[PDB]
């Protein structure tokens, strides 16, 4: 049958024993935190407890990102339908369960950072596509650096008004101001090539994206052809990421839950054993008993008010 | 002074441009508010033609 483990103080030893008794538990022997090697204090268990809290953390990290809600379910027994299936009758193999969860956390962090890097780059280039298009076409000089244009997006035509007054007072009428309503507002100021920095200060201070060229893909002539090919690479690269995100969501949502319930039982196993010194001077008794295999289920369901179990 | 400032604003302001033209006419010398006092420096309002008011 399965070896079973109990812990208490010696105050309710008798009241616990009686109740243990009634569930067909056999060969109940009271022991101490020393005699069985597993149930002996080690620094090793203080680390092991930490490895389980790192798994717990990981579950939260993963659950947030996938957009799959918080899981509570809280089993450690085989009586329950999901408790039996998602928590194995055999004891813990700590090295393994950590090793499954560690890798996935790592692969997940790399993916997520990359997804974020792709998403901002794509949304900006698709936006400045149109802008550069307008400003170049408005030509035969703005495929070079002969005339200066300042393309830019602004989200208030009101603040643009304020900039026209400023520009005019201190920088004269060297601006030609054109505007189109976009999906933002496309503003354009057009200027000399030796006052370039002076207009920029003003633009910066009221917050606009007035740059002389708003994309860095430039390197084919005209600029817009490179920008369009880069944006074809961007668009599919986010998609591919999503496909990867999905594959990982299908494999591990159920698994996540099954680890979560496992871990509950492992936090319990280290406390039982006495995981550290605090635990020792709080629960001086650790007891031994044998529970038949079918019965093993109703036993871990039982949790007294101080008693927690591990079965093998 | 109040009458002077207004007549020049009305008359010449059009040359500077319609965008440039704001109404916040009037003058508060007490510290109850800091609106109503022209200067090109502030974004709050602007002079609409080259005009400086000199107070000795």
């Amino acid at each position: 049958m399965a070896l079973v483990q109990f812990y208490i103080p010696q105050e309710i030893s008798r009241d616990s024993a009686y109740t243990l008794g009634q569930l067909g538990l056999v060969q109940f022997r009271d022991l101490n935190s020393k005699v069985r090697a597993f149930q002996r204090t080690f620094v090793n268990e203080i680390r092991r407890l930490d490895n389980v809290e790192r798994q717990y953390r990981y579950f939260y990290s993963l659950l947030k990102k996938h957009d799959i809600k918080l899981y509570e379910g809280d089993t450690d027994k085989y009586l329950d339908g999901s408790g039996e299936l998602y928590v194995p009758p055999s004891g813990s193999v700590i090295d393994d369960y950590v090793r499954n969860a560690s890798y996935l956390e790592e692969r997940l962090i790399q993916m997520e950072d990359a997804t974020d890097q792709i998403e901002v780059q794509k949304n900006d280039l698709e936006q400045y596509r149109f802008i550069l298009q307008s400003g170049d076409e408005f030509i035969a000089a703005a495929i070079g650096a002969s005339v200066n244009y300042v393309t830019g997006v602004i989200a208030r035509d009101k603040v643009a008004t304020l900039e026209q007054i400023l520009w005019r007072v201190l920088r004269g009428n060297l601006f030609f101001k054109t505007v189109e309503i976009e999906q933002n507002a496309f503003i354009v100021f057009s200027h000399g090539d030796l006052i370039i920095k002076r207009i920029r200060k003003i633009a910066e201070s009221l917050d606009a994206n007035l740059y002389d060229v708003d994309s860095s893909n430039e390197g084919r002539s005209q600029q817009l052809a490179k920008v369009n090919k880069n944006l074809s690479d961007l668009y599919t690269v986010l998609k591919t990421t999503s496909t990867t995100l999905e594959s990982e969501l299908y494999a591990i949502a159920k698994e996540l839950d099954s680890w979560f319930q496992d871990v509950t039982r492992e936090k319990a196993i280290f406390e039982i054993l006495n995981k550290s010194n605090y635990d020792t001077n709080r629960k001086i008794l650790i007891a031994e008993g044998w529970i038949p295999r079918d019965e093993l289920a109703t036993l871990q369901a039982r949790l007294g008010e101080m008693i927690a179990r591990l079965g093998i | 002074l109040s009458k002077c400032k207004s007549e020049l604003i009305d008359a010449f302001g059009f040359l500077g441009g319609n965008a440039f033209m704001k109404d916040k006419k009037g003058k508060i010398n007490k510290q109850d508010t800091s609106l109503h006092q022209y200067a090109s420096l502030v974004d709050t309002e602007y002079e609409p033609f080259v005009m400086y008011i000199i107070n000795l």
